[PDB]
RNA sequence: GCGAGAGACCGAUAGCGAACAAGUACAGUGAUGGAAAGAUGAAAAGAACUUUGAAAAGAGAGUGAAAAAGUACGUGAAAUUGUUGAAAGGGAAGGGCUUGAGAUCAGACUUGGUAUUUUGCAUGCUGCGGUUUACCGGGCCAG
RNA sequence: GCCUAGACCGAGGACUGCGGUUUUUACCUAGGAUGUUGGCAUAAUGAUCUUAAGUCGCCCGUCUUGAAACACGGACCAAGGAGUCUAACGUCUAUGCGAGUGUUUGGGUGUAAAACCCGUACGCGUAAUGAAAGUGAACGAAGGUGGGGGCCCAUUAGGGUGCACCAUCGACCGAUCCUGAUGUGUUCGGAUGGAUUUGAGUAAGAGCAUAGCUGUUGGGACCCGAAAGAUGGUGAACUAUGCCUG
RNA sequence: GGCGAAAGACUAAUCGAACCAUCUAGUAGCUGGUUCCUGCCGAAGUUUCCCUCAGGAUAGCAGAAGCUCGUAUCAGUUUUAU
RNA sequence: UUGCUUAAUUGAACGUGGACAAUUGAAUGAAGAGCUUUUAGUGGGCCAUUUUUGGUAAGCAGAACUGGCGAUGCGGGAUGA
RNA sequence: AGCGUGCUACUUAUACUUCACCGUGAUUGCUGUUUUGACGCUUUCACGAGUAGGCAGGCGUGGAGGUCAGUGACGAAGCCUUUGCUGUAAAGCUGGGUCGAACGGCCUCUAGUGCAGAUCUUGGUGGUAGUAGCAAAUAUUCAAAUGAGAACUUUGAAGACUGA
């Protein structure tokens, strides 16, 4: 056999100097705080939800409300999100707390994040009952009939 | 695809090392490709290239062509370098007082350099009193007096001579070498 | 060693490097040297001229001894004189005392007269010398001795 | 021919034709021609005895380190074949490339580090496997 | 000039560079991918084998302009099976010594076919040329001219010296042809001076020895293959013919 | 050589010259075969001579070893002039 | 300089010395130029365009230049040197 | 969906462009940091068809000199195998099974050294294939015995034939 030599050393070397600074995301025109969205992805697919906050994480801060759908206060990816023309007034609902440690991993729910969503619930609510069938909408949930063409559909 | 104007992965054709597993010709190799790289003097890269010639590619240079070199104006001091054996020769009458540089000295040339009052030094202490090759005078033996190029390009008109074992006047002199026989080339 | 020649190569490889129209064969062309006059006249005549007939006389009985004489040239009489002496001869010589030298002896024939001498008076014996050889020995005082 | 000593020789289709009852068996009127054929085991200890069978044999048993050594004898390849298992199969089959399915294999929770408890050693607590959630950091596959 | 949608890739591995912003001995998009998050580690992933599907795929070797061929060999498997050795050589390479070189026919010695030691001859080389008798290589710094690496002096250039080698003109030796001095066993000698002649020559030696690849020749000569020829013997138990006896 | 009322018949399944052994591994310009891998380069069927025409030698084409040098002066090309 | 040549001091050939430098005297290009040794296989060829000879013609016979096949796969011509 | 003609888009070669990796050739640099590899390391660029043929670097087999104070009866060598790994490859190494006595690596030396073919040699084994076939010579049958077993042996009875 070829046995090793002296000068095989086994030293790592450092990695070079990356020069990728990372710059901030860039999200879509149609993404605006108050618009109402669909899930395409996840276990809350096909449910149109409420578009409150862009956290740094890259991600949106999105509520149901949870008395309308059952989707609570959570993150979502803009890429798994269909951005309707519908929005909602937000400017009375304070989304002010929440943060990316609000969402930090630490079944049993906590007494916090429950009393932020009735209290976010509160005037997403007040807010709805404005528009009329808004309500009957959101309960709702979106799906493909035959013969819908997304690339035709205005959403 | 390509046009090729020339052949592809053609070799340079020349040595670029010796052919030699001596291990001190190679010391000699290391030392001349560390001058040649590191010093830019034209002297120091004729060396090396030098040290990679074949045994009849550095004919012997006998004690007579140094003396002949010495002689030129001006040269009567300048080191002899040369890259192959110095021979004696018994046909010079007087030998000049000079410091030779060869590979190799046959007892006759090297004895009758100092018995003059010279000194016969390798080249690697030519290196080290002239690392430039300062001061030097390459000879070169006589290439075309080997035996073999007697017969090389024989034929018609040529004048060279016959790959022949026997010499005598039953042995190619009659047809084709005499006029009398035919014909003559 | 067989296991650097090109047979050990060619194993695997069809016509062992002779070629498949070729086809080697025993003896194309004829054994040795025939055809010289025919169809390997071309070759004779190129390389090998003067190789067909008869040129001089014939001697019977050609006894190689008689034709011994070696030759030796001037540049090269100083070296059959003794090593340890020659420095020492170099210099005193003179018309009254010049050393000698026996080139039968050394196995000579015949002294050539290539070269030049050193200044020097010398007594050659030789067998022969050339008309050159005796005019240059004479030149530098010296003489040559016919012996036999 | 007789008697010795050796080898970078051959190793049972080789080396003499002949490692063996080989110039033998055998062929040809004859002159002549001319093979194949080594190896159980350390030792036959070569299978007593019972049973089925007309017997050969078989099944038990026994000897043996081994019967996957039984004289049809060391190992026991391939062609070819049997059984079992798997799989495919409309006038061949076989191959490459690509993926699927099934089978097989590989690999980082690393010789992972951080405090931790008990199990375990000759020993006077000390090298150190052991355990589970913590913390840090890692591997791989993805967004 | 600006906005905008998508796909493939991420080689390299301290720093060094060119630029830009300079708010700055700082930072940057500027000499090649990083950041973050989730899951998994009884697995996501990869490989191989078998098989299905899609697509492509004629049976190899051979001679041949041309083979899948309705050209030839090949049922299958194992084992064996074909450029070898030698004498003498050419080129090239390596090694030792080098105007020399080669111990090994032989002797001495021995730890006995070894190793070690010795030397005369001899071979090749150092001189050629002529059929031969024979003769036998410096006018010169071993020549001149044009180049020529390198070295020296310069300071781009330039100048000097210029080995090897190339082209060229000469000189020297031998042969052939011519000329024909002093002389003489009166027919010998051959000085001197020449010639669109010639040599495998000189013109500061390069060889010898061993080994190796390759190529050559002779050998069985890469392996197998005739129809033939010769030498010495064996057969008329078949058959042909004659004879003897049935 | 024999023998042949003759067919080139027969002479031990062998006859337009038996069989056996040897010379002998006879010679073959002709047929068949010629055994591992990868890398790099890479042809020719043309010239002249040969009782040469299924073959050789020769030159050409190819490889290998290189050697002297380092842009010198070279080119399957154009232009100009001739 | 010469022994050649001219009536000759004329020439012819080879020179000494002096001047003319990067437009040193067209373009373009140059994996550089030159030189040598040694040896292999080959010496049955065939096809296409164009020129062309014999022939009624031929997938016929024989030439010229080039390019190919042979020695070569790959995409197209269904298939095909 | 023919023929003549025009246009637009689109399809795809081992071709071209950019990138990766392999090799070859050239090329940059490397000893006062050369440092236990300078036959090495390193930078950059271009290139890669191939019979006959040439050359180079390697893989494998029998034996030889040296070395591994190498492996091995606690299992060498051999053989079988979706146990795998390494190498472009020649091949090398390994897991399991079988087996029973020697064998390998590395530096060199050496050769009777590598097979698919030669109507190759010797040996063995198939398909064909339970196939062709086992059909001339008139002709057999019943019983008993023997025997494990009787178309086929023996004996008896019969029927036949050879027909001097």
């Amino acid at each position: 056999q070829v046995a090793p030599k002296w000068y095989q050393s086994e030293d790592v070397p450092a990695p070079k100097q990356t020069r990728k600074t990372a710059r901030p995301q860039k999200l879509r025109a149609s993404l605006v705080p108050g618009t109402v969205l669909i899930l395409l992805a996840g276990r809350f697919r096909g449910k149109r939800v409420v578009y409150l906050k862009n956290l740094e994480d890259n991600t949106l801060l999105v509520s149901g409300p949870f008395k309308v759908n059952g989707v609570p206060l959570r993150r979502v990816n803009a890429r798994y999100v269909i951005a309707t023309s519908t929005k909602v007034n937000v400017s009375g609902v304070d989304v002010s707390k929440f943060n990316v440690e609000y969402f930090a991993r630490e079944k049993e729910i906590k007494a916090e994040r429950v009393a932020d969503q009735k209290s976010v619930d509160a005037a997403l609510l007040s807010e709805i009952k404005k528009t009329p069938l808004l309500k009957q909408y959101l309960a709702a949930s979106f799906s493909l009939k035959n013969g819908d063409r997304p690339h035709l559909l205005k959403f | 695809g390509r046009d090729h104007t020339s052949k592809q992965h053609v070799r340079s054709g020349h040595r670029t090392a010796p052919k030699s597993d001596n291990v001190y010709l190679q010391l000699l190799v290391k030392l001349y490709s560390f001058l040649a790289r590191r010093t830019d003097a034209p002297f120091n890269k004729v060396i090396l290239k030098s040290l990679f010639l074949s045994k009849i590619n550095r004919p012997p240079v006998s004690v007579s062509r140094i003396s002949r070199a010495l002689k030129q104006k001006g040269a009567a001091e300048k080191t002899i370098v040369v890259v192959g054996t110095v021979t004696d020769d018994n046909r010079l009458l007087e030998f000049p007082k000079a410091t030779i540089a060869a590979l190799r000295f046959t007892a006759g040339a090297k004895d009758r350099i100092l018995k003059n009052g010279g000194e016969a030094i390798t080249l690697d202490q030519l290196a080290l009193r002239a690392p430039k090759g300062q001061n030097t005078l390459i000879v070169r033996g006589p290439r075309n007096s080997r035996e073999a190029v007697r017969h090389f390009g024989f034929g018609p008109h040529k004048g060279k001579a016959p790959r022949i074992l026997s010499k005598g006047r039953k042995f190619e002199r009659a047809r084709g070498r005499r006029r009398s026989r035919g014909f003559k080339v | 060693p067989t296991r650097l020649t090109k047979t050990r190569k060619h194993r695997g490889n069809v016509s062992a490097g002779k070629g498949r129209i070729g086809k080697h064969r025993k003896h194309p062309g004829g054994r040795g040297k025939a055809g010289g006059q025919h169809h390997h006249r071309t070759n004779l005549d190129k390389y090998h001229p003067g190789y067909f007939g008869k040129v001089g006389m014939r001697y019977f009985h050609k006894q190689q001894n008689h034709f011994w004489r070696p030759e030796i040239n001037l540049d090269k009489l100083w070296t059959l004189v003794d090593s340890e002496k020659k420095d020492e001869y170099l210099s005193k010589s003179s018309a009254s005392a010049a050393p000698v030298i026996d080139t039968l002896a050394h196995g000579y024939g015949k002294v050539l007269g290539k070269g030049r001498l050193p200044e020097v008076p010398v007594i050659v014996k030789a067998r022969f010398v050339s008309k050159l050889a005796e005019e240059k020995i004479r030149a530098v005082g010296g003489v040559v001795e016919l012996v036999a």
